[PDB]
RNA sequence: CCUUCUCAAACAUUCUGUUUGGUAGUGAGUGAUACUCUUUGGAGUUAACUUGAAAUUGCCUUAAA
């Protein structure tokens, strides 16, 4: 495992980088990068694998977000048949039970209609910061919603196994989303050998639940891509070998 | 003049078929090589949607039979492409509003699937055929005298005997049981009926029919359903009905 | 098709053959024969029917093309151009 | 103008049909549900009367302004222009006065107004103010002008 | 007239509305005053059924209107089952 | 005066070369036409050029389409000073990628990120951020 | 003057848990953080931020007439 003594110190030794010498909100949000032997190639993608975590940041967020200005919170699209079926009413017997609330939910025909004029399309996503969409409907949105959305990995949608095959029910969601929640995040594919993660914050949840949270990716993903090596910043900062792996760096050449 | 809104919706709707299109042969390409590990669904499927209106799903799971398909026009902006143009003019369904019968199997399940947004599709009736077969059919017959390259009415089955009496065939129920039966190979009548012409189901332009003709693009435009999705099920309809109105 | 609900015969031609079953070949043209065996009692079965969907059912059988095969040996046959 | 009729057709009017259907409903559900004259929705579609039409303007609401030419006494809307140029609103003449007849159920109307609509076709809106700004604001802003010479 | 009104205007709803409202005309009076009625009716039906059993195999085009045809059918058949039956 | 070539702009998606030769052919066997794409996974920028034949059939064409509208961009056309140059944008596609490499050993890349990981180390000591190991 | 890939499986039933796969984007720029390659040629991956879809330059036939 990594030292959690060098996660603390980093974490100290960086809060002192940024106390003293909109801007600084892009400055204080701390980046984990890893680097891989190589993603997928020639086959452009665009999904999310969902993590498991123990803790969420998203309730430290939606705190922050009370007071602060961006506003966080969450966009739903669906079918268009369930729009009939489903209401707020329902969610709101739900989540205020945990102390969370869906904004809004969306149908594809009102995505396509009042959600093109480009402008006002990213306008009207663009103070939402959880973006959530169909099974179904994932693989179809690009041509629809559009790669801005794309670009920012808050912004990137993320389906939900939502159809109960068959007779889907509410249910199936008012569990799924308090899954999906508290106890995973959403990370993303790119091509070649770099991956950034948009982490979290320090004035949200402990270094000491961090650093858990952290072992248990690494865990997880040692295997699951072959990885490099990591390294952490927040938003300008080089890089800090903090776990560095060359076991798997002589396998390179061993490939070709 | 050419109206560069209609030139653009041409070139449109020509680059979304020349897309899905592509997506869907090299996708079946990866099927019949058997890499089959990113799919969605590694099977077919299959909806018979009959009757505002009820839907029934399944897969193929050929098990193989007969169908009978037929060009009718559409949508609309679609000049033709070339990898499906091949196939189709070997299928002989031009000039549109032409049927024909087929056999199906997993070679020629994909080819359905890609002609299928320019055709319907179905599996006929007994009685449907029959009365096809009975008041319709056209034949060219050369030999002996008469080049003669003249769609020729059905009335002899002594040309049934002298051009298909190496098959065993005369009296041509016989054909029919071949067609129902899936009989034995059937390419020498799938090579031999000069596939039906058929009739226009309503002309019009008088304005009591103008109405009709709405009507008529309105059922088609509930009835049809191009999902485009290159996993979606194959569409089946109601031929034994919609043959009372077009024969 | 068309059932007739409801709610002295031709003499001799309505029933005759009355009491007759008639396996039909495709072969032959069903559209007219089978209004003469409706005009005279006789039951008719084709072989195309049951596609869909001990001494019990032959009784009679029809078949007029002129060269048939492979004949078997059980054939109580007649032909039917003599019911023509 | 074959844009702005495929933009009106969709604001087209309700007709008597849709209206005594649409009460025979909202007299099904004003009894025993719910009406605040809220069991149907707030509509959106055309203005059409004049004196409607041109009360709105001075208020003002009006998101554009269709103007036939031919009305026989001309003298109704000769002030027309002047006064949408004055108060800066999205007037243009249009060709036949049977067209607006037909897309608000008419055998013709004279003047056809929009101050509501739809979210989804506000840009096409803009645009097309924009296209006909683009024909006012600079080749007929010279329709007092060209004096011959 | 009102339909062309209709279709070169909109509406086509009430056009459709319109198409449900007419009555098509009915040859009850037709047939009573030109055959009285019965017996002179089966003296004269042969040239129907010649031309009713033509059309039933003649097959279905333009300048048909092949709702005709059907009817034809089933009317034919009718009067095959009956005979029969009979 | 101006000159024959035309400038057009604020175009749509799926208007093409293809497009603009089998349209403006019927205002005039053309000079030349040229297009603007993206270089990068090549699509459409939006504008483009062409000089038909003359002057003349430049200022008609941009008299009657100046704010012609569309499925719902509209084109802006502008005509040109006496000559003006259409220069550039030869025609890009969306390439195919090669992969030159890896020559060099895994071996010798391994101490390269022996030696960078120290040297990645020092930097952000005297950043000064300092880090053991 | 078109109108968008609207879902599939595996299991055991959960009145649904796990896994699998499934997208190739409007473009324009804004500033600027990191990792590969090979030779500078930067080719590919990396914080977010504007724009009314904006913008001037990177060897088939009846859907006729």
């Amino acid at each position: 495992a990594i030292p959690r003594e060098r996660v603390i110190k980093a974490v100290n030794e960086l809060i002192k980088f940024t106390s003293k010498p909109e801007e600084e909100l892009k400055k204080d949000l701390q980046l984990i990068v890893v680097n891989n032997k190589s993603f997928t190639g020639t086959s452009k993608s665009f999904k999310l694998k969902l993590l498991n975590v123990k803790h969420s940041f998203y309730k430290p967020w939606k705190e922050a977000s009370a007071t602060a200005v961006k506003d966080f919170k969450v966009l739903l699209i669906l079918k268009d048949s369930d729009i009939k079926k489903v209401s707020e009413d329902d969610l709101f017997d739900q989540l205020d039970s945990e102390g969370i609330k869906v904004d809004e939910i969306i149908c594809g025909k009102d995505l396509k209609t009042v959600y093109k004029a480009y402008e006002a399309r990213n306008a009207f996503i663009s103070q939402f910061s959880l973006i959530l969409a169909d099974d179904s409907i994932v693989t179809s949105l690009p041509k629809l919603m559009g790669g801005k959305a794309y670009n920012k990995v808050e912004t990137t949608p993320i389906s939900i196994r939502t159809h109960a095959n068959k007779e889907f029910s509410l249910t199936t969601l008012t569990n799924n989303i308090k899954k999906v929640y508290m106890n995973q995040l959403p990370v993303k594919l790119p091509r070649g050998t770099t991956l950034n993660v948009h982490l979290g914050n320090l004035e949200w949840l402990r270094p000491e639940e961090f650093v858990d949270n952290v072992e248990l990716i690494s865990e997880q993903l040692i295997k699951a891509y072959q990885i490099r090596s990591i390294f952490i910043k927040t938003n300008r900062s080089p890089v800090l070998p903090l776990y560095y792996n060359q076991d798997v760096l002589d396998e390179l050449e061993a490939k070709k | 003049f050419v109206r560069a809104e209609s030139i653009v919706a041409k070139t449109l709707a020509t680059s979304r078929e020349k897309e899905r299109i592509k997506r869907v042969s090299i996708l079946e390409d990866k099927k019949a090589k058997n890499e089959t590990q990113h799919i969605a669904s590694g099977k077919d499927f299959i909806l018979k949607i009959t009757e505002g209106l009820i839907r029934e799903k399944t897969t193929y799971d050929g098990k193989p039979a007969l169908l009978f398909i037929v060009r009718v026009r559409g949508p609309l902006a679609v000049n033709i492409p070339n990898k499906a143009f091949k196939i189709l003019s070997l299928l002989r369904l031009v000039e549109t509003n032409t049927g024909v019968f087929v056999k199906l199997t997993k070679n020629v399940y994909p080819l359905l699937k890609v002609i299928a947004p320019y055709v319907v599709i179905g599996k006929p009736s007994l009685s449907s055929i029959r009365s096809l077969i009975q008041k319709r059919g056209r034949i060219i017959y050369k030999g002996e005298n008469e080049a003669e390259p003249h769609e020729i009415v059905l009335n002899d089955n002594n040309i049934v005997e002298e051009q298909l009496g190496d098959h065993g065939i005369i009296c041509v129920e016989d054909i029919i049981h071949e067609i129902a039966t899936m009989g034995e190979s059937f390419s020498v009548c799938n090579f031999f009926l000069q596939p039906f012409k058929l009739n226009r189901e309503v002309s019009g332009f008088g304005s009591l029919n103008r109405l009709r003709k709405i009507k008529q693009r309105e059922a088609e435009s509930r009835t049809r359903q191009f999902s485009n999705a290159a996993t979606a099920p194959v569409i089946e309809v109601d031929i034994d009905s919609l043959l009372a109105k077009l024969n | 098709s068309y059932i007739l609900e409801s709610r002295k015969y031709d003499s001799p031609v309505a029933s005759l053959f009355s009491a007759f079953v008639f396996y039909v070949s495709r072969e032959v043209p069903i559209d007219i024969l089978e209004f003469l065996i409706l005009s005279c009692g006789g039951n008719v079965i084709s072989e195309a029917a049951m596609d869909q969907i001990d001494m019990s059912k032959v009784t009679h059988q029809i078949v007029d093309r002129p060269v048939l095969k492979n004949k078997v040996a059980g054939r109580t046959y007649i032909q039917p151009q003599w019911i023509f | 103008a074959a844009e702005t009729f495929k933009l009106f057709n969709k604001y087209r009017p309700e007709t008597a049909a849709e209206k005594k259907e649409r009460l025979t409903k909202e007299a099904a559900a004003v009894a025993e549900g719910k009406s605040k004259q809220d069991a149907s929705p707030k509509p959106y579609a055309v203005k059409y009367g004049l004196n409607h039409v041109v009360a709105l303007i001075e208020n003002k609401k009006a998101k554009l302004v269709l103007i036939a030419n031919d009305v026989d006494p001309i003298e109704l809307v000769v002030f027309l222009p002047a006064l949408c140029k004055k108060m800066g609103v999205p007037y243009a003449i249009v060709k036949g006065k049977a067209r607006l007849g037909t897309l608000v159920n008419q055998k013709t109307s004279a003047v056809a107004a929009l101050t509501e609509v739809r979210a989804e076709d506000e840009a096409a809106l803009a645009k097309l103010v924009s296209t006909i700004d683009a024909n006012f604001a600079d080749k007929y802003d010279e329709v007092k002008k060209h004096w011959g010479g | 007239r009102k339909l062309t009104r209709a279709l070169g205007r909109g509406e086509v709803s009430s056009a459709k509305r319109l198409e449900e409202n007419r009555d098509s005309y009915t040859l009850d009076h037709i047939i009573k005053e030109r055959y009285p009625s019965f017996p002179d009716a089966i003296r004269d039906i042969d040239d129907a059924l010649n031309m009713l059993f033509l059309f039933s195999n003649l097959p279905s085009t333009n300048q048909v209107s092949s709702k005709i045809i059907n009817d034809a059918q089933k009317i034919c058949n009718q009067w095959l089952a009956y005979v029969a039956k009979e | 005066e101006y000159s024959g070539i035309i400038y057009v702009s604020r175009l749509p998606h799926g208007f093409h070369e293809k497009e603009l030769s089998k349209y403006f052919a019927q205002f005039g066997d053309l000079k030349e036409v040229r297009l603007a794409r993206n270089k990068k996974t090549g699509n459409s920028r939006h504008y483009g050029f062409l000089e038909f034949v003359n002057k003349e059939d430049a200022m008609i064409a941009q008299e009657s389409m100046n704010n012609y509208l569309l499925m719902g961009h509209l084109l802006q056309v502008r005509v040109l000073p006496k000559g003006a140059k259409i220069e550039k944008l030869y025609k890009y596609k969306k390439r195919v990628l090669v992969e030159k490499g890896i020559t060099k050993p895994v071996k010798q890349l391994k101490d390269n990120m022996k030696q960078k990981h120290e040297e990645r180390i020092k930097k952000l000591a005297k950043s000064g951020i300092e880090f053991k190991w």
